[PDB]
RNA sequence: GGCCAUGGAAGUCGGAAUCCGCUAAGGAGUGUGUAACAACUCACCGGCCGAAUGAACUAGCCCUGAAAAUGGAUGGCGCUCA
């Protein structure tokens, strides 16, 4: 269960540089210690500081601007494998920016084994146009007028016994 | 070597064969098939002296 | 990127054709071999030109074009299935004499 | 990827009847009836009209999908076996042995019998499926013509018959002899 | 003797066919593949040797 | 029926070659067939339908790779949207 937050840092100031630039970065993170965490880890992958040369300014929640309105989202992923490191794009449904890199999350853990160290968000995009979406997996919901059934519903039974027949009608 | 400007009559004697364009066509055929032997076709093989003229070399718009 | 500069030569030889003679019929064949059409040809060495290839390029590519000889237009609805060209100008017999000439059927 | 629905469209002729419930397919036409039951298939069906039925799978994966079209295609069989027919024509092929077939009846079943077959003093019996003709044909010598609406029925009979006369022990490259299946069409032409 | 007709239907199911390379099965002459579990559906397969 | 080999080899036994001409189409030929041609089949270009298609690579689970001796061990039962 995790949130975006935008977290703000900077170098130390130096009598030789007294205002360094500030670098902000959108973390997906279960809570602040790791969104602080985070940000260190990236800076120090393309920036000359350290956390203990370094100072976070600001950390904020980033909503979503329309939670109930349904998206596509198009994530960019770094990620490493056991033999090496690959690029990958992948898209994924639903109504929150965070809600898509969640499943996202699952969705590597599941087809690839790559667990969260192993992962890099590289950038989430909402498509706009309906042109913009590549993947067919997330294609096939944007049909007009999409219907379909839910063939063989299994009811969950709060007792061990029944005494009639089951069903699966839905 | 050849032509020993006879190479038109070895075409103009063989004047049915290739059903080309203007028969400076049917010297072409001749000149492609016997680079199949390979002897002193001006000094060297065929399929390049033919290729100067294919280009436009010198000068044969025999009419 | 051969074939589109071929592409290229075909539709620079169909429109360098088309305004040096002019009008042209209904010009289909079928079963038809190789050694048949270098016969017609072979006989109508000048007086005709034996314009091949084949529908979808040559219908579009003149229909686009139908702005510097636009005229045609509606002439395109005629091209359908195995059709040459034989590009000429006579008339509507001296032509027949010379061309309908070689037939080759079987039962 | 589990694609959200796949359809295939069935038609139906002029004079064909087909009819489905719970996956139970039974198919009417001028030749006949023929049922089959798919219930091993997960599958749903559509009337769109006399003519065309619409069949369908829902949220399939990859093999489920491609269980479909070969509904469709067993649908059509059917539906071409009871408005055309099947007929299979088997071709005698021996180099020296003449392969003596004859359609004999024992114990009130119909068999084919084939003897002399490279020469072997066995007789070999071939039980002729229910629903399926066998007839020695008057126009071709050493020909057999093996006819009926299930075109399963059919083609597994003459399956039978082909499969009976395999060679043992021998280079098969050029001992060729055997009963193979030479045309396969149907009654009406 | 066979006629030149009846010999190529022969032809067809008894010569007709590709071989698989590890594990000798007699497919197909299109198979990309061996239809064979034991051999891992290898696609090292060669043409069935004829007689010469 | 290209040259030379060859009893014969004409594309389809074997060697230098791998060209040209017409073509939109065609290789001195991808096969079956002949003692040899012929024959058909393909290479490529056509007509037809009409919206997608081919190739190489990466890594997840599964399978092949995977052979030992008393009957037997994910601890056992058993488990397959587990
Ligand atoms: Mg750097
Ligand atoms: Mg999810
Ligand atoms: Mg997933
Ligand atoms: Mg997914
Ligand atoms: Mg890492
Ligand atoms: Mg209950
Ligand atoms: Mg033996
Ligand atoms: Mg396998
Ligand atoms: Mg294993
Ligand atoms: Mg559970
Ligand atoms: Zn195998």
């Amino acid at each position: 269960r995790l949130n975006e937050y935008q977290v703000i840092g900077r170098n130390l100031p130096t009598e030789s540089v007294p205002e360094p630039k500030l670098f902000r970065m959108r973390i997906f993170a279960p809570n602040t210690v790791v969104a602080k965490s985070r940000y260190w880890y990236f800076l120090q992958k393309l920036h000359k500081v350290k956390k203990a040369s370094g100072e976070i300014v600001s950390v904020n929640i980033i909503s979503e601007a329309k939670p109930t309105k349904v998206k596509t989202f198009g994530i960019w992923l770094r990620y490493e494998s056991r033999s090496g490191i690959h690029n990958m794009y992948k898209e994924y449904r639903d109504v929150t920016r965070v809600g898509a890199v969640e499943t996202m999350y699952q969705d590597l853990a599941a087809r690839h084994r790559a667990r969260f160290r192993s992962i890099h968000i590289l950038k989430v995009v909402e498509l706009e146009k309906t042109d913009d979406v590549k993947r067919q997996y997330v294609k096939q919901f944007l049909t007009k007028d999409l219907k379909f059934p839910l063939p063989h519903r299994v009811q969950k039974s709060k007792k061990l016994f029944q005494a009639t027949a089951p069903t699966t009608f839905y | 070597n050849i032509p020993l400007d006879e190479i038109f009559e070895i075409a103009r004697k063989m004047q049915h064969k290739s059903f080309g364009k203007n028969l400076a066509s049917v010297s072409k055929e001749i000149l492609g098939t016997a680079q199949s032997v390979g002897c002193r076709v001006d000094g060297k093989n065929p399929h390049d002296i033919i290729d100067a003229i294919n280009a436009g070399e010198i000068d044969v718009p025999e009419n | 990127g051969g074939a589109r500069e071929k592409k290229v030569q075909y539709f620079s030889k169909l429109r360098e054709l088309l305004e040096e003679y002019k009008s042209i019929f209904v010009v289909g064949v079928d079963n038809v071999s190789s050694q048949q059409m270098h016969e017609i040809r072979k006989a109508l060495r000048g007086d005709a030109v034996v314009l091949m290839g084949k529908n979808t390029m040559v219908r579009r590519a003149i229909r686009g074009f139908l702005s510097e000889l636009p005229e045609f237009e509606k002439l395109l609805p005629f091209i359908k299935g195995n059709v040459g060209f034989i590009f000429t100008n006579g008339d509507l017999k001296s032509i027949r004499d010379i061309v309908v000439s070689n037939v080759v059927a079987a039962p | 990827m589990k694609y959200i629905q796949t359809d295939q469209i069935l038609d139906i002729p002029e004079g064909v009847t087909v009819d489905i419930k719970a996956r139970v397919v039974k198919v009417t036409g001028p030749r006949g009836e023929l049922t089959k039951d798919l219930k091993h298939i997960d599958v749903t069906f559509n009337k769109i009209n006399n003519r065309a039925i619409k069949i369908t799978v829902h949220n399939g994966d990859r093999k489920h999908v491609a269980a479909l079209r070969t509904v469709k295609s067993l649908i059509a069989n059917l539906i071409t076996g009871v408005t055309k027919g099947y007929k299979y024509k088997m071709r005698f092929v021996y180099a020296h042995f003449p392969i003596n077939v004859n359609i004999i009846k024992k114990d009130g079943q119909d068999y084919v019998e084939i003897r002399n077959f490279l020469g072997e003093k066995r007789v070999r019996e071939v039980k002729i499926h229910e629903g399926v003709t066998m007839e020695i044909s008057s126009t071709q010598k050493d020909e057999l013509i093996v006819s009926g609406n299930s075109l399963e029925a059919v083609s597994q009979n003459a399956a039978d018959i082909q499969q009976i006369c395999r060679v043992r022990n021998k280079d098969i490259r050029k001992f060729l002899d055997g009963i193979y299946v030479s045309e396969r069409g149907t009654i009406v032409e | 003797m066979i006629e030149p007709s009846l010999k190529a239907l022969a032809s067809k199911y008894n010569c007709e066919k590709s071989i698989c390379r590890k594990c000798y099965a007699r497919l197909p002459p299109r198979a990309t593949n061996c239809r064979k579990r034991k051999c891992g559906h290898t696609n090292q397969l060669r043409p069935k040797k004829k007689l010469k």
